């Protein structure tokens, strides 16, 4: 491993201090349908014409984007995912702007989110819950050693493509860190104590999230949640949990080490790394190997209605997608 | 019951951060 990553952190480095812009124009591509929105701007399902291959094209209003104070923010997750290559992680295609916006066009991941799988589903069975930790477990492993921080990992950030494997693809909050930093980001479920606290945390609450993740997906519904906020905050903080009697002991077990409040105690977070995590009694059935290579066979494959079907999507009001004449925030996105 | 708790929260749909 250290071998495969010494080599892609010589990678990473090469495209982040040399990344790539203007890699392609908008009239080259067909609008079909959006499929995520908010304050960023929108995610958008894309024909490519003379490929006709579908892409996620995610478009952002430059004067917007200036206003709510996220330039940093944008020009960061488009030059960490330009840069990062893994089996798990969604690869951006092109990149351009014009006198309004800011594009990126990443691979279209068909099977949506894995929230919507899980809510229908019900709970998931622990083979399978331990399939996608897996995934995550390796991607984290991945982004960290190039001193990446995640947080921002949750159901809804989680795609699954059409092999039925696990994708991340959604890079906001991600940040080039190698010691501590202090922001507060993230979904109140998956804030790691030291995150409410106030503290300066490290690469750890990645591991936290992980142990929320495989909670919810085990039980259904998080290991903390409440009325509001500031209830979950301090459920947290007291890291108290309880276990669907289902868990397995092993389940049970990796979770106490997972969801540890006491970051010297962490696992991912001890003195052997994520080994403490990968070699879980709940990992021995993981082939470590055989899921990086995408050899181990997805417990739950979307079947789609074609290319770019988008009928179990929910829909959208469609705003146009217009572009000023004249051009908008330039100095401020030369980097973009 | 935890999950009739869950409910009762009304953070069962997606979860902005």
């Amino acid at each position: 491993v250290k071998e495969f990553l010494a080599k892609a952190k010589e990678d990473f480095l090469k495209k982040w201090e040399n990344p790539a812009q203007n890699t392609a124009h908008l009239d080259q591509f067909e609008r079909i349908k959006t499929l995520g929105t908010g304050s960023f701007g929108r995610v958008m399902l894309v024909k490519h014409m003379e490929t006709g291959n579908h892409y996620a094209m995610k478009i952002l209003d430059k004067q917007k984007v200036v206003k709510l104070k996220q330039i940093e923010h944008t020009l960061n997750e488009k030059r960490i995912l330009q840069a990062v290559n893994f089996p798990f992680l969604v690869k951006l295609e092109f990149s351009f702007k014009d006198n309004s916006n800011l594009y990126m066009v990443m691979e279209y991941v068909p099977g949506g989110e894995m929230f919507s799988h899980l809510r229908r589903i019900g709970r998931f069975s622990e083979p399978h819950a331990r399939f996608y930790a897996a995934q995550i477990v390796l991607t984290f492993e991945y982004l960290h050693s190039l001193d990446l921080i995640y947080r921002d990992l949750k159901p809804e950030n989680l795609l699954i493509d059409q092999q039925g494997y696990i994708q991340v693809t959604d890079f906001g909050f991600a940040k080039r860190v190698k010691g501590r930093t202090w922001t507060l980001c993230g979904t109140p479920e998956y804030l790691a104590p030291e995150i409410i606290l106030s503290k300066g945390y490290n690469k750890a609450v990645d591991w936290w999230a992980l142990g929320v993740l495989i909670y919810e997906m085990a039980a259904g519904y998080p290991p903390f949640f409440a009325d509001q906020p500031i209830q979950i905050y301090e459920k947290i903080v007291s890291g108290k949990v309880r276990f669907p009697s289902h868990f397995s002991s092993d389940l049970k077990d990796l979770l106490r080490n997972l969801l540890q409040v006491d970051l010297t105690k962490r696992f991912g977070n001890l003195k052997n790394g994520v080994n403490d995590i990968k070699n879980h009694k709940w990992f021995a059935t993981t082939d470590w190997i055989a899921i990086y290579q995408r050899k181990v066979e997805a417990p739950f494959i979307p079947k789609f209605k074609g290319p770019g079907d988008t009928s179990n999507f929910d829909d959208y009001e469609e705003e146009e997608i217009r572009v000023s004449i004249n051009e908008k925030c330039g100095k401020e996105f030369s980097e973009f | 019951t935890t999950y009739a708790d869950f409910i009762a929260s009304g953070r069962t749909g997606r979860r902005n951060a």
